[PDB]
RNA sequence: GGAGGUCAACAUCAAGAACUGUGGGCCUUUGCCUAUAGAACUUAUAACGAACAUGGUUCUUGCCUUUUACCAGAAC
RNA sequence: GUUCGCGAAGUAACCCUUCGUGGACAUUUGGUCAAUUUGAAACAAUACAGAGAUGAUCAGCAGUUCCCCUGCAUAAGGAUGAACCGUUUUACAAAGAGAUUUA
RNA sequence: GUAUGUAUUUAUUUU
């Protein structure tokens, strides 16, 4: 459908304008699925119109809340370490492409070129020994009988040592305040009042 | 397809979704070619999407880096104010930008602490959450607009188009109801025959009696059946009050 | 005579059902997947020899539903079957009026 | 409501010999080829496997007024083209019953809405050189006749027809209202 | 397509000075650009009297009218223009002159001034 | 039979050979939704067809035959069809049998399976009416021959006769010398439609004569629907034909009406 | 027969601190009183979502030539 | 093509292979639509014209219409959106005076 | 807030 001049497209053209109504939905579903730094390439289930009218990203991202905090905070530390480290940090220019360059076809340029390894972190071998293995997987635990429901991936369940390590790694993002009484005039009802 | 279908071939879209005229436009062009907030809003929105998807592309090409990426989409999500222009077609989005800048400040001073003023950054969770929810907002809103734009584009605009009273056309309507209300009475007092000539005439006498009431002039007509004068005095007293 | 009681419980019934048919007929028309939440062979043709079965076709959601609905204006005729007799029960007056 | 409730009008002829038939019903189809207003559309297929698809063209009203078939557009009873049945009828009586129809647009778009009906509806190189030719007969008749007995030009202002066979030998064969004679150089 | 428009999409190559040259060649062949004439909407300062239908252009009236650069040049160098106006009642063209030395207009061919 | 029936239809044009879409520079810039050009109007766009058919050479059996389909390939009528024996529609000149099959559905729609419209068209355009059976094609723009002047009208008359003569059984032909038009009349509505779509935008004379190899620069001849015949003669002739045929179908009316009782 | 599924359909999810069925008595089915069985999910710093957007009407403002687009509070 | 089985043949000792046959499993897609001139986009260019109430130059709101356009719009613009600005004769009589014809 | 309007027929419809 890239090039269509033909009369045979008289419906498909009508088909395009129709889908114009449902696009911003597709923008949402696309944009909430962003791959995140530690992952290389996410793989999604798209639902497309048979005439190529539009392509939905059909899923919703689910992340274990303690695990997700652990992942993201690990990346946090790596960020800081890397901002301190190298002398010239170079912020890429915007917009990436010039207006006259058509968007390069994924089936040619990109698919061959290998991912160019992501953030992750050095972690630790000894301390994190429980959580070092699956921490950065796209979906952290897919095949486990005990540790998770299954591939539908809801209702996570863990053990104590893991939660010890996750609790360790997430310190920079942790709430850190251990008592209710710290909030005195800052709770909601003091704001309403 | 929506641009050409409308018949405008001299507005070019580039591949960054900037819409530019390819020519200087005669006036009737500028009239035909005014595109509303449906189109333009959606244009800006895609421009954002294309922008991000591009950053990830250049990551995939190897052209950039690991960390420079995260800093990149952070820079986007904060600077959408500068890089897009969505803020033109719905000014409400100015809330998010304020939000998306505030998080920025927060994130920095819990991040740059002890190290650096430089660009190094790339914790993009919160901004991402904000723009995402804003996008939750306008799904039904754009469905409504673009719904009308397209159904109107195939099926033509509604032929009825009744138009309500508002601040500008009020006085006109008030006049209209009045002159009608006097038509009824002064048609029902008269014994039988005459209409249109005496219609126009009697309503003229109305207008004249009003003008003469503004001017404080008493408006005696050298002759005229008294009951009519009762009526016109009544209505012009009303309008006066 | 005033119209009893069990007479009005009829007109109210049939009228109520009819209006519901119009409303529900409309709410499924317009453009909203939202508005639809507030909502038979039947053909003996000619001598019924060949019967019939009527079955709806699901439209491609993107393509326009009601491919033929297009706003256009029409002048209607007035078909006058019968005449309604209009049956009612000056000289110096103009000098007054 | 108003558009659905009148049932379709279809001939028994074009509707096929099938016992039970499945047809599609679209609540808004194309406009009539006549009135130019929307209506409800019906697919079907005569055969279960028949390649061809039947699509009712005109309205129910624009049909009923003319009393014809929506798939065929032939008269509902006699299976006759409309421009004919009113000619037969017009042969009885003397001069009448021609259906005067609706030029422009809202002329017709108007007209279809009245319940009046329409008049027909209301009741229900070897050159032989040819001469002596009636102006009326078509060339198609002649050659067909020759073929039946056993390539051609005619001039109808002239009433003269020339004929070249593919061989004089045919000439002898056929030589086994007309002026024939055989000559060419 | 905004009335105040900052950018105009250009073809991806478009050597601008080259387009100035080729367009400079193009400027001779066109009918409109070379008309030697001009059209301007204007007023009549001194009023008028028509010399055909004796119609009066009363004081100052809008007109769609025609400006022409005059071959004269006031003094050594000053521009001087000649304007034409059609009469409403009759088809007649009346002309002006603009005297830079004497601020007021002086007119000719088809009209006279009221005193 | 020996010609068409046995020998299967052969590909007219290789698929890569088919002309491009996007007609050339009728305007300033190309337009995506409508396929047209944008601003301004170039000199009116018309050109002779690079293609033509060869009735005995190309036409042959196809898949519609075994599938028993009614309707004819128009890209065959244009000789442009690239699907060859794989084509879904019949390749051959309409005969009396096949019109025998179509006879029920020929009323609403043409032989190519397209609904007829009511009013003809302002200029008597592409498809005719379902009100009036019109068997008479107007041939015009005889300058499709380009500028060659001919020894007599028997050149035009003869050539046209040999052109349309292939396409079906011709009832009559009259070329007019004064105003350049042929009027061609067929037995059957079907052959008239098929010939119309077949010979529109075509050239003339011999596979090679004179300027033949420049033929593609020509305009091509209009084949449009023809009005009635104003002269009294053929008007008598029509009135009579209508009379006798009405009489003929009254036989059916009284046979099935007699069966009605 | 067990485990599952980024599968579907149909129910139900804001209230007398609140659900349903059943036994018995009175009025004359409803309703009241009495007896008994079972109550998944959501609720007390109150709620299905440990999260967080937009729109309509009506008022109050704020910008201030006018309308969209808006400024920040309330009710529905 | 799988599986259950029967029969024949062969290897075999009821098993392995071939052949023949019975039965089960599996059961009617798609089209309102055919691929450039001849079943219908719209601007632009050229020529002519040249602006609402007025003596004149402007703000504007409406109202009617089988005109609509831009607009998500029931907001507001499109010259106050455009068209309007013209053609115009019979419910018809009563009274009086003069000329012509007639029982 | 850069009007607006009219016209732009080339391919020849039977006497
Ligand atoms: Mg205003
Ligand atoms: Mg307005
Ligand atoms: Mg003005
Ligand atoms: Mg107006
Ligand atoms: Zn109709
Ligand atoms: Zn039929
Ligand atoms: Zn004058
Ligand atoms: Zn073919």
């Amino acid at each position: 459908h890239s090039d269509m001049a033909s009369k045979m497209y008289n419906t498909d053209k009508k088909a395009f304008l129709g889908a114009l109504k449902y696009l911003p939905h597709a923008i949402l579903k696309l944009l909430e699925n962003m791959p995140h730094p530690w992952e290389q390439a996410k793989e999604v289930k798209v639902l497309y119109h048979t005439s190529g009218a539009i392509t939905f990203v059909n899923e919703t991202p689910r992340v274990i809340e303690p695990v997700y905090t652990a992942q993201w905070s690990a990346t946090w530390i790596a960020m800081r370490r890397e901002k301190r480290d190298r002398t010239h940090f170079k912020r890429m220019r915007f917009p990436p492409f010039d207006d006259d360059e058509p968007p390069l076809s994924y089936e040619q340029h990109i698919e061959n070129i290998e991912p160019l390894d992501p953030i992750n972190l050095p972690l630790d071998s000894q301390d994190d020994e429980y959580v070092k293995d699956w921490l950065y997987d796209s979906r952290p635990l897919e095949e486990d009988s005990k540790k998770v429901n299954g591939t539908s991936y809801k209702k996570w369940s863990f053990d104590l040592p893991e939660m010890s390590n996750l609790y360790r790694l997430s310190t920079p993002l942790r709430d850190e305040v251990t008592d209710k009484n710290y909030y005195y005039l800052f709770d909601k009802k003091s704001f309403f009042n | 397809l929506l641009i050409h279908r409308k018949g405008l071939t001299y507005l070019h879209l580039d591949y960054n979704f900037n819409l530019k005229p390819t020519k200087t436009l005669t006036t009737k062009e500028r009239k035909k070619s005014r595109l509303g907030n449906s189109f333009h809003l959606m244009r800006e929105l895609l421009k954002m999407m294309k922008l991000i998807v591009d950053t990830h592309v250049q990551f995939r090409l190897g052209n950039v880096d690991a960390f420079q990426l995260a800093d990149g989409i952070h820079y986007i999500l904060n600077h959408i104010g500068q890089l897009t222009g969505i803020y033109r077609y719905k000014y409400k989005v100015m809330h998010q930008i304020r939000a998306c800048k505030d998080l920025k400040h927060i994130i920095y001073y819990k991040f740059n602490k002890n190290l650096g003023k430089g660009p190094g950054c790339g914790f993009w969770q919160p901004a991402w959450r904000v723009w995402l929810n804003f996008l939750r907002g306008t799904i039904p809103l754009l469905e409504r607009y673009i719904g009308n734009l397209i159904t109107r584009q195939f099926e033509g605009r509604s032929n009825e188009i009744v138009k309500t009273t508002t601040k500008q056309r009020l006085d006109a309507y008030y006049d209209l109801e009045l002159r009608n209300s006097v038509m009824d009475d002064i048609l029902e007092m008269m014994p039988e025959s005459i209409r249109q000539k005496k219609a126009r005439t009697i309503l003229q006498h109305l207008s004249e009696a009003w003008r003469c009431w503004k001017a404080n002039i008493p408006w005696d007509v050298p002759g005229m059946p008294a009951p009519i004068k009762k009526i016109i005095e009544r209505y012009i007293k009303s309008k006066a009050d | 005579p005033l119209p009893t009681k069990a007479e009005i419980q009829e007109c109210t019934a049939r009228t109520k059902s009819y209006i519901q048919r119009l409303v529900n007929a409309k709410l499924a028309n317009s453009n909203n997947r939202a508005s639809s939440r507030y909502v038979a062979p039947a053909n003996l043709l000619l001598n019924n020899s060949h019967h019939i079965e009527v079955v709806s076709k699901q439209m491609d959601p993107l393509l326009p539903r009601f491919v033929g609905k297009k706003a256009r204006k029409v002048v209607a005729p007035t078909e006058n079957d019968e005449v309604v007799p209009v049956l009612h029960m000056g000289e110096a007056d103009p000098n007054e009026w | 409501d108003e558009i659905n409730e009148p049932p379709p009008n279809i001939c028994e002829q074009c509707l096929g010999d099938e016992a039970n038939i499945r047809m599609t019903k679209i609540p808004q189809g194309s406009e009539c080829k006549i009135c130019t207003l929307p209506f409800t559309l019906y697919h079907f297929k005569t055969s279960k496997r028949s390649n061809n698809i039947i699509k009712t063209l005109i309205c129910v009203r624009c049909a009923t007024q003319r009393n014809i078939c929506q798939c065929c557009m032939l008269d509902s009873r006699w299976h006759i083209p409309i421009q004919l049945r009113d000619h037969l009828i017009s042969l009885v009586n003397e001069e009448n019953v021609m259906t005067e129809e609706a030029k422009n647009d809202m002329m017709k778009r108007f007209l279809s809405l009245k319940n009046v009906k329409l008049g027909g509806a209301q009741i229900t190189t070897k050159s032989f050189f040819l001469y002596n030719i009636d102006a009326s007969i078509p060339e198609w008749k002649i050659t067909d006749t020759v073929s039946q007995l056993l390539s051609l030009i005619v001039n109808h202002k002239a009433k003269c027809g020339g004929l070249r066979f593919q061989s004089s030998e045919l000439g002898e064969r056929f030589v086994s209202i007309f002026i024939i004679p055989w000559s060419s150089g | 397509s905004e009335r105040k428009a900052i950018n105009k999409y250009y073809p991806p190559d478009y050597n601008p000075l080259e387009a100035e040259k080729l367009s400079r060649k193009m400027a001779k062949k066109l009918k409109t650009m070379n008309k030697s004439h001009a059209s301007i909407r204007l007023m009549t300062p001194f009023s008028m009297r028509c010399l055909e239908c004796n119609e009066y252009i009363p004081k100052s009236r809008k007109f769609n009218g025609k400006k022409e650069l005059l071959k004269e040049k006031y003094l050594d160098s000053i521009k001087i223009y000649r304007l034409t106006i059609s009469c409403p009642r009759c088809a007649n063209s009346i002309a002006f002159r603009t005297d830079p030395g004497n601020s007021d207009y002086v007119m000719e061919v088809g009209g006279v001034r009221n005193y | 039979m020996t010609s068409w029936r046995d020998k299967s239809a052969k590909v007219q044009v290789k698929e890569s050979e088919l002309p491009s879409s996007i007609p050339a520079q009728t305007g300033l810039t190309f337009n995506i939704w409508y396929n047209k050009w944008s601003q301004g109007f170039a000199g009116n766009t018309r050109f002779v067809s690079p293609f033509a058919l060869q009735p005995q050479l190309h036409s042959g059996k196809t898949r519609g035959d075994n599938d028993g389909q009614l309707f004819f390939c128009l890209f065959f009528a244009k000789g442009m069809c690239c699907l060859g024996p794989k084509c879904e529609y019949l390749h051959h000149i309409p005969d009396e049998e096949d019109i025998g099959k179509l006879a029920l559905r020929t009323e609403v729609l043409d032989c190519f399976g397209r609904e007829k419209f009511a009013d003809y068209r302002e200029d008597m355009g592409g498809i005719g009416s379902f009100r009036k059976k019109n068997k008479t094609l107007y041939v015009g723009g005889i300058d499709g021959a380009l500028n060659s002047k001919h020894l007599k009208p028997a050149q035009i008359e003869s050539r046209i006769r040999f052109v349309f003569s292939r396409l079906g059984d011709i009832d009559r032909i009259r070329y007019v010398e004064s105003k350049n038009c042929g009027f061609v009349k067929f037995k059957y509505q079907a052959n008239a439609e098929f010939a119309k779509e077949a010979m529109s935008n075509q050239t003339l004379l011999l596979p090679s004569d004179k300027e033949w190899d420049d033929r593609r620069e020509g305009t091509g001849l209009l084949v449009k629907w023809a009005n009635e015949d104003p002269d009294p003669a053929a008007q008598k002739r029509l009135q009579e034909e209508l009379k006798l045929e009405s009489l003929n179908m009254m036989v059916h009316l009284i046979n099935n009406n007699t069966n009605s009782a």
